[PDB]
């Protein structure tokens, strides 16, 4: 039934999209990513014209940026970059509350746990490094041999004992999940055939998502750790998105989004619209994706310089 | 070098120009700028299926 129907876009940046970001509190309050050292901040009204106000650039860094997580509140954005760093941002405003430094090879993560508190950052010296809501580490963990490529947070309904848990990535063809309080040894993903250049999570404790320069979409338990659904995308996703609550899956495949859906096993819905004046080796393919945090606002993103986010609604 | 000889007859030069091995040095350089020495990848072997440990 679902017709997904192609709408209103919000346009602005000069480089490359590469993340975006799920408000993880006021869902508006979009807060978009950048490649030409910036973030555009984004309201959605919403209001038709415009979808919904190009109200806060935020400058640079002095290089590329890979990420710009949100918080547990969702009004202070951290950033990545090719420079070596982070630069914690203020959603409302332009500031830099923590220069956190240190790393040798070009941020590619960043995230932030349920509190706002022990966040992490992967890195291509082929490591990680905690550094606390301040420059400071907790530690500097080495088990990877490689470009670790991304890490995430998992959002715990066990209600969390304490000793959590978080993850990771990816050349030597690997995962890895790091208890975030003192870095214990949790299992990981064998098999691969190349670059993990991605991961995601569950939206309670008990969903994830590898994939891939192979083409298999490798899935999960971790509350089961044991290996799942195997699919077959051809090209790569570079750009994986739970939505929050259905079970749809979303990822950029070059060529779709491939919605694949996680119950049954089914094509729902390949959107590749919209498109003019290209050959082809110009898709401008994407570099991040989203679903409103609250779960519709498939807040589609691409290169180029537009950002086209394009909402499920109505048979 | 310019080692001046005072023969009899008439005098000469004489002039000699070593090279270096880059290798042996530490003085800059290591190689020319020319050399673009490459490594032979890694033997790498496939998939299996899926496969994960407990720690």
């Amino acid at each position: 039934n679902e017709v997904l129907v192609l709408r209103g876009t919000l346009e602005g940046h000069n480089g490359w999209v590469t993340s975006l970001a799920t408000s993880a509190g006021q869902p508006n309050l979009l807060l978009s990513a950048s490649r030409d050292k910036t973030l555009i901040s984004w309201k959605l009204t919403g209001d038709d014209q415009k979808f919904g106000v190009p109200v806060r650039s935020f400058k640079g860094h002095s290089h590329i940026v890979q990420d710009c997580t949100l918080t547990a509140d969702g009004a202070y954005a951290l950033s990545a970059s090719w420079d070596k760093t982070l630069r914690l941002w203020d959603v409302a405003t332009g500031e830099t509350y923590q220069r956190f430094v240190g790393h040798k090879s070009d941020v590619m993560s960043v995230d932030i746990d349920k509190k706002a508190s022990m966040i992490i950052s992967g890195s291509r010296d082929k490591t990680i490094k905690v550094w606390t809501i301040k420059g400071q580490c907790l530690a500097t963990l080495l088990g990877h041999n490689d470009w670790v490529s991304q890490v995430r947070v998992v959002p715990n309904e066990k209600a969390d004992d304490d000793s959590v848990t978080i993850i990771s990535a990816g050349n030597d063809k690997m995962v890895k999940a790091w208890n975030l309080n003192q870095f214990q040894i949790e299992a990981d993903f064998i098999g691969h055939n190349s670059n993990i250049n991605t991961l995601t999570a569950s939206p309670d404790g008990t969903l994830i998502a590898s994939a891939g320069k192979d083409g298999e979409i490798m899935l999960w338990n971790l509350a089961a750790k044991k290996a799942m659904y195997t699919l077959s995308a051809q090209d790569e996703v570079f750009s994986l998105a739970f939505s929050p609550n259905r079970y749809w899956l979303a990822a950029a495949t070059a060529t779709g989004i491939k919605v694949f859906s996680l119950d049954p096993q089914y094509l729902v819905d390949d959107l590749r619209p919209e498109f003019a004046g290209y050959s082809k080796a110009a898709e401008p393919h994407a570099v991040s994706l989203a679903w409103s945090a609250d779960g519709q606002t498939l807040f589609a993103g691409y290169t180029d310089n537009v950002i086209r986010v394009w909402q499920v609604m109505t048979a | 070098a310019t080692r001046h000889v005072l023969m009899r007859q008439g005098v000469l030069g004489i002039k000699v120009k070593i090279m270096r091995d880059p290798a042996k040095s530490r003085t800059g350089p290591k190689a020319l700028p020319d050399a673009v020495t490459i490594i032979e990848p890694k033997e790498e072997e496939p998939i299996l299926a899926p496969s994960v440990k407990d720690y």
